[PDB]
RNA sequence: CAUUGGUGAGCAGCGAAGGAUUUGGUGGAUUACUAGCUAAUAGCAAUCUAUUUCAAAGAAUUCAAACUUGGGGGAAUGCCUUGUUGA
């Protein structure tokens, strides 16, 4: 905001705090100097104390661009052999500060264009500068006149960078996601790479080269950067005419809309499913953040004979809005049922191959799956649809067994006991309903008086809990089959919540922007964080030390911990 | 020739020989300071050694129909077959149909 | 046969750079 | 800086006609062929057997 | 990687020097005319005695193998290796080399041109060094038996995999083969960089133009069906046509004109595209035969638009240059040729550049219509600018002569023009 | 791991062993291979021994003596852990020195072990033979050279090189000046005939791990990731001692003629070749050949060692060197 | 009559600007993420040399040393151990 901080290896070295209101814009560092520029064209120099020191830390002067002498401050540059001298580029025109003295020493003719971005150029005396039209000006500094003007039409320029492998390419990208490269001898286009990042995103936020690596790295603003390679020519005498076309290399990701979906997908604490409005469902890692693989909605071949049928562009599922995992039988059959947005049907995953799995789960009665659980031992998977019905589909072969018709409203949470033994659906007539399972018949039917929006199953206590709409939470002992607690409080509608590992608390977050931790024991309410942004999901992990949480704005997850 | 001229970087004196970049910059084995003008100059040829000088700034400088039309216009456009024609015509052996 | 092509392991070779805490110089 | 290396032309080492025979080379020098009067007395030896 | 992939490179690195009797066999060994046992006897001498009299003979037939006579056929030439020499020398070596084979491509049906560069072969190591000059030069020749020797000698490159399956058969390479070679996008890259360093060292020749044209219009009719890779051929075709037309030979400009017309009926293209192709063609237009295939191009560019705009008049500059090229006697001997191949839409954008700009040649106009049929549209949009300038310029006898033609023929569209504008 | 050069006598083959089991032994000029071996016990070294078609590598216990394409001919159970391996090449004569403290002559024609002699220091730290003289140079751990020949089964002569352990030894080609660096980071320039040293290099700013001398008296050092050559160290005047610099320009000063460093490595073992101006460094991940110019001899001898050598050659001068082969008791000081 | 045997010719059914099988290469994971080099309390990273030296400290088993051998017989000459003569 209005300091800049001097950190090294993660930790703050030195603050360096100036001295307005105004925010701070632009950062250059060369030599003793840190020339940093606030919004309202004031750029403050600071030096370094000692000139064995590390860092800049004192004062030094504060320059200042009046209207008269250029617009807004596009930003700072420093180029090489130019002693005691910051090339501030504006909108109007390139300038030349000198930052011991502080006086200016020159000012260029004024482009008949806006000016976007600067780049110094590995030869001397040279700077690229892109415009907002489809314009790169290479301009000399020591003469100051426009050495070059290369044409990009219909589009702005939002990242440049040169090459300095031994080639002279250029590198334009592009605020529509794409990223150009130019030979500069030649006067020619050697490649263009398309939509390389979300233009709704930004497009390519930055664009570099690195230094003397046919490698550019390239980051966008969808939560992704890239990096790419030119392979040498494929010809032995021509060389550089034969130029290929850069092909991928490395890259990280992750979601670029907020998350949706939230889930624990093992005991050890060491893996996180994560499904997002982006339609992607991702496998991250909380031990090491390059383990975290997109997980792959590649679908398998038929075992009937006939054609799948969809669309030939293809695309991503609908966004996800349940989740069910079971470790019991993985990488034999398929482990993860899932059930997306307004469609008639499930999916089964894979988390061994990280892959879609061959089976998808429907409903039989024109019903959204509104509900999805799994049995404890891999083997059954319970679809409970917007009709009523709970169809158990066998999870190796994928094929139907039940259905049960008690319910007459959607059914909004399905769960089995660990025995196998009971099994118990809730749903928004306000109704709950135990069945037995090992025989076929009814246990019994409780009806609270709110409609009932989600559930909760302990198993290792039998104790699930149901979030209503009458705000609270109803706390039901399965086995005796009554309401043993009734925890009060929430104010707004109830977005998550979840068991601990053990059966002793109940955190839930709630459309108040609050997260609430209910003691089961006491009954009362031992904890309460307010947010500044609704928290959608929270989830304990399965083993006692983390909180995951997400939130209604943020593409990440937030990790909490146990002082407890 | 150039377009300004700084008095204090005339003025300035600089040393060398503390430390190694610099000391890579001297030239007798007897010079320990050096002006600010022979420092630019020795800096700028040192650059050189590092990023040598290409073609496309030592030559080319941008300044009866011609001969460069067609070179001109290919390097001006990326897309060629042209699309926002909308002829009220129908393109050939390329159907655009949709399912619905 | 079509021309083979086909990505070879890429290395990183050693860089040279500037220095701009040399560029600049104090007075006298 | 003058860099100078041994460089031999394989037209002077290895002839070029199939036919014509290679050149072999000779440097007399003491430290190059070692043991004088070992070898000597070896091949006095093989002579008289 | 693995050991033996390094050492491959190591002895690809290593694939000329003759580090022992058994290579120098199998290096000296390879020659163009000489079978093995022969070419593993003899030596320099009698093969530089075989090379100057034969740079004799070509030195009189055609005059401008003088400076290798002073360069790569010296004594000093016989003395020096190539892989002892440095970078530099190297480098200069081979521009000597490609400059030669640049001459000597198109004298291949020779004895002399067969012994020089058997000397070149035997002494600079060309047939592995720098094969890819060798091939490009001496692959319009692709039946005969220079060609097979060429093979069967060569080590083939990365591009020339299909001549890879070719190398030492006994049935020549096939026309389909050389039109997959092509048909490759980097061999493009590659063979237009070939041909412009050609150009600009200005020696062409009709055979082997016949030849890049044929296998020019052949990739573009086998990339007929892919838009995509049709849109990715554009620039390639396109700035080898735009070097060929700036060339000064009439040879250069009718295959321009060629690869021209048949890139423009395979991909609609832009407006702008084929109004500044066309601009190129008529500024540099000089020759007869030139003019009579550039004005059967710029017909068919014209008609092959098929859009909005479409039939719009020429604009200023364009059409003052079109008319110094081509005064109107010619068009109209083109008009009134009885083969009659179709350019309704280039006359009807020339008669409304006339309209709009000349206001001069009406009584030609009115033949240009008496020995055109024009379609519907086309009248309709001639009779509207008629209209527009008859009301803006002083109405004139040939003004007239025009609509008392039209009323002879088509009035009731005259009618329809009137009432959209007028009484 | 990391690996151990060897060049041939010719230098037209090169065999390399890395301390796992992986044996090379390849051309390295037409870049073929001639036989590789994927050993599983740690090896130590490896030589060519008259060839390049016999060569002999250390291994776990045994040493192992392999045929031009890999195929195993013998092992030797009389070779009980070694770590240093060479060939006295005109008597036929495979050494090995271990860390039994035993060194062993075994004449590989016949087959048959000349000589066991009981070094009494424990186990050899170092050792180089003099090619002039063909007699033994150990390095023990004490810090003492030992000149060794197969008659005498005393040492012919001890020298106090160093203070503790010797690191590693070389001897010119000529026969007259030894290199012996040792881990009490010193370098000692010793003359051998009349066993007089020279000039002593005591504060090496790590120590040497090894020595070689070229057959232009070239003196290579490496004493870490770095290789260090000194050109005309090896002189008797007093001012050709090896330096690092020249305070203030002094002309008498001797700083290094060439000097490389290999940035992430630690160098096993290095070794000119014979005949271009090369010497192989053999490093944790693998083999580099650095240019140095002045370092190899260029005219060699045809009636002795040749680059260029046909099959035929080959085969009729190992019948011959078999005939004129030396006895094992003409070796002397 | 069957083929739980092969090779083919057609349907019913599935079915959005196609579909199926095989295959070369490269990238990321396969253990739980604190940045490169060196002579290292710092420096370099465009360089370590015209400070790279001096001072200090540093020398047992008077040599203890194969703990490292397929089984039996031996061992001229070697090698080891013990004594002896003569210098």
């Amino acid at each position: 905001e209005n300091k800049v901080g001097i950190y090294k290896r993660g930790i703050e070295e030195h603050l360096l705090e100036l001295e307005t209101d105004a925010n701070v814009e632009h950062l250059c560092i060369f030599g003793d100097y840190l020339c940093a520029s606030t919004d309202d064209n004031s750029i403050f120099i600071y030096k370094k104390s000692d000139p064995q020191d590390k860092y800049p830390s004192e004062f030094y002067t504060k320059l200042t661009v009046t209207e008269i002498q250029g617009g807004e401050i596009v930003s700072l540059q420093h180029l090489a052999t130019y002693l005691n001298k910051l090339t501030v580029v504006t909108k109007s025109n390139v300038l030349l500060f000198n930052v011991r003295t502080g006086k200016l020493v020159f000012t260029s003719n004024e482009f008949p264009d806006q000016i976007t971005t600067a780049e110094p150029a590995p030869v001397l005396d040279i700077i690229a500068l892109g415009t907002v039209t489809g314009e790169v000006i290479m301009f000399n500094m020591r003469k100051g006149k426009r050495i070059r003007t290369i044409k990009i039409p219909q589009s702005r320029i939002s990242s440049l960078s040169f090459r300095t492998d031994g080639s002279s390419h250029l590198s334009v990208g592009t605020s529509s996601g794409d990223l150009i490269f130019y030979d500069l001898d030649r006067r020619s286009r050697i490649h263009v790479l398309k939509n390389i990042h979300r233009e709704s995103y930004g497009g390519v936020t930055q664009a570099t080269f690195l230094n003397g690596q046919p490698i550019i790295v390239t980051s966008g603003g969808d939560n992704s950067l890239k990096e790419y390679v030119f392979d040498p020519s494929l010809s032995q005498g021509s060389g550089d005419v034969v130029v290929q076309p850069p092909r991928y290399l490395r890259s990280r990701g992750g979601h670029s809309q907020p998350p949706s979906y939230i889930a624990f997908a093992d005991s050890q604490s060491h893996f996180m499913l994560s499904a997002s409005k982006d339609r992607s469902l991702w496998s991250f890692s909380l031990r090491k953040d390059a383990q975290s693989q997109e997980m792959s909605q590649r679908l398998h071949k038929k075992q009937d004979g006939g054609r799948v049928g969809g669309s030939t562009i293809k695309s991503k599922f609908p966004e996800i809005v349940a989740l069910a995992i079971e470790n019991a039988r993985i990488g034999e059959w398929e482990n993860i049922i899932t059930a997306h947005k307004d469609e008639k049907f499930a999916r089964t995953w894979d988390m061994r191959n990280k892959r879609v799995g061959r089976w998808t789960f429907d409903t039989t009665d024109d019903g959204f799956v509104k509900s999805v659980a799994m049995s404890q031992c891999g083997n059954f998977g319970f679809i409970g649809s917007s009709n009523g019905s709970i169809t158990i589909y066998n999870m190796q072969s994928g094929i139907l067994r039940k259905k049960y018709k008690l319910h007459k409203r959607a059914v909004t949470g399905i769960s089995l006991d660990g025995m196998n033994r009971k099994m118990v659906s809730c749903g928004l007539d306000g109704i709950v309903g135990f069945y037995d399972f090992n025989k076929s018949t009814l246990l019994g039917k409780l009806k609270l008086d709110a409609p009932i929006t989600a559930m909760v199953y302990h198993r290792s206590s039998d104790l699930f809990a149901l979030a209503l709409d009458d705000l609270s939470i109803v706390v039901i002992d399965a086995v005796t089959q009554r309401v043993v607690r009734q925890l009060w409080g929430h104010s707004n509608r109830i977005t998550a919540f979840d068991f601990s590992p053990e059966g002793r608390w109940i955190v839930s977050a709630s459309l108040d922007s609050t997260i609430r931790t209910w003691d089961l024991p006491t009954g009362g309410c031992i904890d309460g964080i307010i947010v500044d942004n609704v928290a959608t999901n929270v989830k304990f992990s399965p083993n006692g030390d983390l909180l995951a949480t997400t939130h209604v704005t943020g593409n990440g997850i937030c990790i909490w911990t146990n002082r407890a | 020739e150039a377009a300004w001229i700084d008095s204090d970087d005339e003025k300035i004196k600089v040393p060398i020989l503390v430390t190694n970049k610099t000391k890579k910059l001297r030239t007798s084995y007897n010079e320990s300071k050096i002006n600010g003008v022979h420092y630019i100059n020795r800096l700028r040829s040192q650059f050189e050694k590092i990023y040598p000088r290409p073609k496309w700034v030592d030559d080319e400088s941008d300044s009866n129909g011609d001969i460069n039309a067609l070179t001109k216009i290919l390097s001006t456009t990326y897309n060629y077959k042209d699309t926002l024609s909308n002829s009220k015509l129908l393109p050939p052996k390329k159907l655009d149909i949709v399912r619905l | 046969p079509k021309v083979v092509r086909e990505a070879k392991k890429v290395e990183m070779t050693e860089a040279r750079a500037y220095n701009a805490d040399a560029d600049t110089a104090k007075a006298a | 800086m003058k860099i100078k290396t041994i460089k031999r032309s394989a037209d002077d080492y290895v002839p070029v006609k199939s036919t014509q025979e290679s050149q072999m080379p000779r440097n007399l020098n003491p430290e190059l062929h070692p043991f004088e009067r070992a070898r000597e007395y070896t091949k006095a030896l093989n002579a008289t057997k | 990687s693995s050991l033996s992939d390094q050492l491959a490179q190591v002895a690809s690195n290593n694939a000329t020097v003759a580090l022992d009797r058994k290579r120098r066999q199998k290096l000296h060994s390879a020659s163009l005319i000489y079978n093995s046992k022969t070419a593993a006897t003899q030596d320099y001498d009698f093969i530089f005695e075989n090379a100057s009299k034969a740079l004799e003979e070509l030195s009189q037939i055609e005059p401008k193998f003088a400076i290798f006579s002073r360069t790569l056929f010296s004594e000093s030439s016989i003395s020096l290796d190539r892989n002892v020499q440095t970078k530099e020398e190297i480098k200069d070596l081979d521009n000597a080399i490609n400059a030669y084979l640049l001459l000597a491509s198109s004298k291949w049906y020779l004895a002399p041109t067969l012994h020089a560069t058997e000397w070149l072969v035997r002494r600079f190591q060309i047939h592995v060094k720098n094969t890819e000059m060798l091939l490009l030069s001496t692959l319009n020749y692709y039946q005969t038996p220079v060609f097979k020797r060429i093979l069967s000698i060569i080590k083939l490159p990365p591009l020339f995999n299909c001549l890879s399956n070719f190398v030492r058969s006994e049935k020549p390479p096939t026309a389909l083969t050389m039109i997959k070679l092509f048909n490759d996008m980097d061999f493009l890259k590659l063979y237009t960089s070939y041909l412009d360093q050609c150009i600009k060292h200005n020696a062409t020749y009709t055979n082997q133009l016949l030849f890049t044209t044929c296998c020019f219009i052949n990739v573009v009719a086998f990339n007929s069906n892919n838009d995509e890779k049709l849109n990715q051929l554009v620039p390639i075709l396109l700035e080898i046509s735009a070097k060929l037309l700036a060339s000064k030979s009439k040879d250069c400009q009718i295959a321009a004109h060629t690869i021209l017309v048949v890139f423009a009926t395979a991909l609609p293209l832009k407006k702008t595209i084929i109004l500044a192709a066309m601009e190129t063609i008529l500024s540099n237009l000089d020759a007869k035969e030139a003019k009579h295939s550039a004005l059967l191009t710029i017909c068919k560019l014209f008609q092959t638009l098929k859009g909005q705009g479409n039939v719009d008049q020429l604009p200023s500059k364009i059409f003052k240059l079109f008319d110094s090229k081509f005064d109107t006697v010619s068009i109209l001997t083109f008009l009134d040729k009885e083969d009659k191949p179709v350019c309704d839409k280039f006359i009807t954008s020339y008669t409304r550049s006339i309209a709009r700009y000349d206001r001069s040649k009406l009584n030609i106009i009115l033949s240009l219509l008496k020995k055109i049929r024009l379609e519907r549209y086309e009248v309709r949009l001639i009779i509207t600018d008629l209209i527009y300038l008859s009301e803006i310029l002083e109405d004139k006898s040939q003004l007239v002569e025009l609509f008392e033609y039209f009323i002879s023929i088509n009035e009731d569209l005259v009618l329809k023009c009137l009432k959209s504008l007028g009484l | 791991g990391p690996y151990h050069i060897k060049y041939a006598k010719n230098g037209t083959h090169l065999l390399i062993t890395g301390r796992k089991g992986h044996v090379a032994s390849m051309d390295w000029r037409k870049g073929q291979l001639r036989a590789e071996l994927f050993l599983n016990e740690t090896c130590h070294s490896a030589t060519y021994l008259q060839n390049e078609q016999y060569f002999a590598v250390a291994q776990k216990k045994y040493t192992f003596i392999y045929d031009h394409e890999g195929t195993e001919l013998h092992r030797l159970k009389q070779h009980i852990e070694a770590r240093h391996l060479d060939f006295l090449p005109y008597h036929y004569l495979l050494v090995t020195a271990g860390e039994t403290g035993w060194l062993k002559y075994h004449d590989v024609s016949t087959g048959q072990l000349v000589s066991e002699l009981r070094t009494k220091a424990g186990p050899t730290m170092a050792m180089a033979q003099n090619p002039w003289n063909a007699v033994m140079h150990l390095g023990h751990s004490n810090g003492t050279v030992s000149l060794w020949s197969p008659s005498m089964p005393e040492p012919l002569v001890k020298l106090l090189s160093a203070r503790g352990p010797v690191n590693s030894i070389a001897i010119d080609r000529s026969g007259y000046y030894m290199a012996t660096t040792g881990a009490d980071r010193s370098m000692k320039i010793w003359d051998i005939r009349n066993f007089k040293q020279l000039h002593s290099v005591e504060s090496l700013p790590t120590p040497g791990t090894n020595v070689s001398i070229s057959d232009t008296g070239l003196l290579a050092l490496s004493r870490g990731p770095h290789v260090t050559l000194w050109k005309d160290a090896l002189k008797l005047s007093g001012d050709s001692k090896p330096c690092f610099g020249s305070m203030g320009g002094n002309p008498h000063r001797n700083t290094p003629y060439m000097s490389h460093l290999f940035a992430g490595n630690k160098v096993e073992n290095l070794g000119f070749v014979p005949f271009e101006d090369l010497l192989g460094v053999g490093h944790q991940t693998g083999i580099t050949n650095l240019i140095v110019p002045g370092a190899g001899e260029a005219n060699y001898d045809a009636l002795e060692l040749n680059p260029f050598e046909t099959k035929k050659q080959r085969q009729e001068q190992e019948v011959r060197t078999l005939l004129n082969k030396l006895p094992a008791d003409t070796i002397t000081l």
